Order: structure tokens, then sequence, then C-alpha cells
């Protein structure tokens, strides 16, 4: 699965609930998603996200 | 209300007997507290298919569509 893959390289979205999601860059971004960070790997954007959805 | 989504590793739909991994749409958690957040946002990530916003739950498990639209499980990954 491409969000479990460690070798994979990632973005991460935001939508207007203030809601985040791990995202793989290969994939279009959905419509009512931004990207707030990235391209970057699992391990930092998971740091991001325990960062900042708070 | 719960929509069934078999997938490629690429995130699209697959036709009938293919073997893909099952997704749903339609899910909503609590709002106001995120004890969770990495985790949260990798098991329940960005929806292509639904509403703008809106977000799909990654069950992790294999699945593959039937001739009639139904969904015959094969187990998890």
């Amino acid at each position: 699965n491409p969000f479990d893959d460690d070798e994979g390289v990632f973005l991460v979205l935001v939508n207007d609930e203030d809601q985040y999601s791990l995202w793989p860059e290969f994939a279009e971004v959905p419509q009512g998603w931004r990207t707030v960070f990235g391209p970057t790997s699992r391990a930092a954007a998971l740091d991001y996200i325990n960062t900042h959805w708070t | 209300n719960t929509e069934l989504y078999v997938l490629d590793s690429s995130l699209r739909p697959l036709p009938t007997g293919a073997v893909g991994e099952l997704y749903l749409g339609g899910v909503q958690l609590a709002r106001g507290y995120v004890g969770r957040p990495g985790m949260t946002a990798s098991r329940f990530v960005a929806n292509p298919f639904g509403p703008p916003g809106s977000r799909l739950y990654r069950t992790g498990d294999l699945v593959r569509r039937r001739a009639d639209g139904a969904v015959e499980y094969l187990g998890r990954v």
C-alpha cells in the first residue's frame, strides 16, 4: 500500500476543516485538499502532521 | 452512508474480478479531538471520489468486486 510504503515520497494535505492527510506524491491531489508540506519522506510527513494537527 | 471502493496501488478503481484493497467512503470521525493525528492521517486519507474535503477509510483488506457489483473478501494484507 502506498500509504505504508517507507520508500515512498509524500505530501501533507489539509482540507477546509483543518483535517490532515498523508498523500503519495504520484497521485493527484483531490478537490478540497491543499498541499502544506512535502515532497518529503514518510517519517518527516508524519512528524509534520503530529506537529501541526493540534 | 458508506461507499465501497476497490482500488489498486495507484488508487485507481478496479474492474470486475480484479484483486485490490477495500476503501470505505462516507467516513466521519470526531471533529473536536484528534489524539493520534499521524495515524489518523495515514488511515483516513483524502478521497479522490467523494465530495471535496472528504476522506476514505483505508481498511488494509484485500477484496475483489463481482459481476453484480458486490464485494468478496480475500483476507487482510
